[PDB]
């Protein structure tokens, strides 16, 4: 089985540098040119750079010239990407995928066009200017303003933290039916923001406890918040 | 570049449903199109080329047509496993992908239930006021959230987000955070969040004065 | 156009 697995992934700051590589195993890793794709939830997919199979040729997308260098190393089969000088824009999932015949593997002329098939797992680049940041958990309490017939809503809001991820549980775990945490947004400041909330019985308010539990592992940040009524 | 663009964005289906998704380019591709799926948290999948080929492995419920500027992807009968988001991408001049198409889970249409909360006194303290507006479980995702005060529409200043479609009953929630300064927040009174939904029989207005707490 | 063939072989 083809396989294409990642590494080098991490944060940080711009001007920096990251090493991606990328081990091939299950093919003749020195028959391929090989791709690196970037991903991002705004601009979708974008290609990034080529090589060929024994590195004698390569090319890269404008926006990353005169910083990223694509190389390989066909005695280790590994799959190289040295990004010099990141900047925040660089952010994404990058891929290592493996070039590809467009065209059916018997054809053979002037109509063929190369593209990539199978793809690595992907390693996250994250390149921000913020520096580790424990959050604020501040209390979503329930009133009147947060009851529709006989449910209330409450909840946490887990406010400029960074970088990802922070876990939230309610009661230690023994409470999932109706929670819902969100993902986190991405303020302009650069920190990450939170919700974390369950919807209850009304009449459960006066006598159960509500506890969200907080783990920011980054910055060793482990908060019990009690949300009570208002 | 050659810009490649996909309808819809997203497109609710049912199991055994056809489904087709189209791909637009910007100028001819000739047949040099491929179509991939990817699932949250994976690697894309590679499933056809040059417009209409099956890769080896792929169900042929599976199947791709077209040339020129026009391709379509078509599953002939939904499966479970077919909820994903799928990709062009023309490889005639390098590589460009299509914003992708997302196919969700059709149910039907569900109402929001609305609740909003007001900034803690813990966070008035450090000096700003953070009110979130949350509507719990309703379909389709599409909803229409205004943050008013004291009549003022606020743009600029909430960011929201939207859970993944729930595993259970196939709906969708929404949190939507108002941030002011308390120096703002203290010269206002009446804090709204605003929600149209074609699952409420009107615009439902959820809001509380500053100092009711 | 197309993009060139980057593998050792053109199959």
């Amino acid at each position: 089985q083809v396989q294409l697995v990642e590494s080098g992934g991490g944060v940080v700051q711009p001007g920096r540098s990251l090493r991606l590589s990328c081990e091939a195993s299950g093919f003749t890793f020195s028959n391929f040119g090989m791709h690196w794709v970037r991903q991002t939830p705004v601009k979708g997919l974008e290609w990034v750079a080529i090589i060929w199979f024994d590195g004698s040729y390569k090319y890269y997308t404008d926006s990353v010239k005169g910083r990223f260098t694509i190389s390989r190393d066909n005695s280790k089969n590994t799959l190289y990407l040295q990004m010099n000088s990141l900047r925040a824009e660089d952010t994404a999932v990058y891929y290592c995928a493996r070039a590809r015949k467009g065209q059916r593997s018997d054809y053979y002329g002037s109509e063929t066009s190369y593209t990539f098939d199978n793809w690595g797992q992907g390693t996250l680049v994250t390149v921000s200017s913020a520096s580790t940041k424990g959050p604020s958990v501040f209390p979503l309490a329930p009133s009147s303003k947060s009851t529709s017939g006989g449910t209330a809503a409450l909840g946490c809001l887990v406010k400029d933290y960074f970088p990802e991820p922070v876990t939230v549980s309610w009661n230690s775990g023994a409470l999932t039916s109706g929670v819902h945490t969100f993902p986190a947004v991405l303020q302009s400041s650069g920190l990450y923001s939170l919700s974390s909330v369950v919807t209850v019985p009304s009449s459960s308010l006066g006598t159960q406890t509500y506890i969200c539990n907080v783990n920011h592992k980054p910055s060793n940040t482990k908060v019990d918040k009690k949300v009570e009524p208002k | 570049d050659i810009q490649m663009t996909q309808s819809p964005s997203t497109l609710s289906a049912s199991v055994g449903d056809r489904v087709t998704i189209t791909c637009r380019a910007s100028q001819s591709i000739n047949g040099w199109l491929a179509w991939y799926q990817q699932k949250p948290g994976k690697a894309p999948k590679f499933l056809i080329y040059k417009a209409s080929i099956l890769e080896s492995g792929i169900p042929s419920r599976f199947s791709g047509s077209g040339s020129g500027t026009e391709f379509t992807l078509t599953i002939s009968s939904l499966q479970p496993d077919d909820f994903a988001t799928y990709y062009c991408q023309q490889y005639s001049s390098y590589w460009t992908f299509g914003q992708g198409t997302k196919v969700e889970i059709k149910r039907t249409v569900a109402a929001p239930s609305v609740f909003i909360f007001p900034p803690s006194d813990e966070q008035l303290k450090s000096g700003t006021a953070s009110v979130v507006c949350l509507l719990n479980n309703f379909y389709p995702r599409e909803a229409k959230v205004q943050w008013k005060v004291d009549n003022a529409l606020q743009s600029g200043n909430s960011q929201e987000s939207v859970t993944e479609q729930d595993s259970k009953d196939s709906t969708y929630s929404l949190s939507s955070t108002l941030t002011l300064s308390k120096a703002d927040y203290e010269k206002h009174k009446v804090y709204a969040c605003e929600v149209t939904h074609q699952g409420l029989s009107s615009p439902v207005t959820k809001s509380f004065n500053r100092g009711e707490c | 156009d197309g993009n060139p063939d980057p593998n050792a072989n053109p199959n």
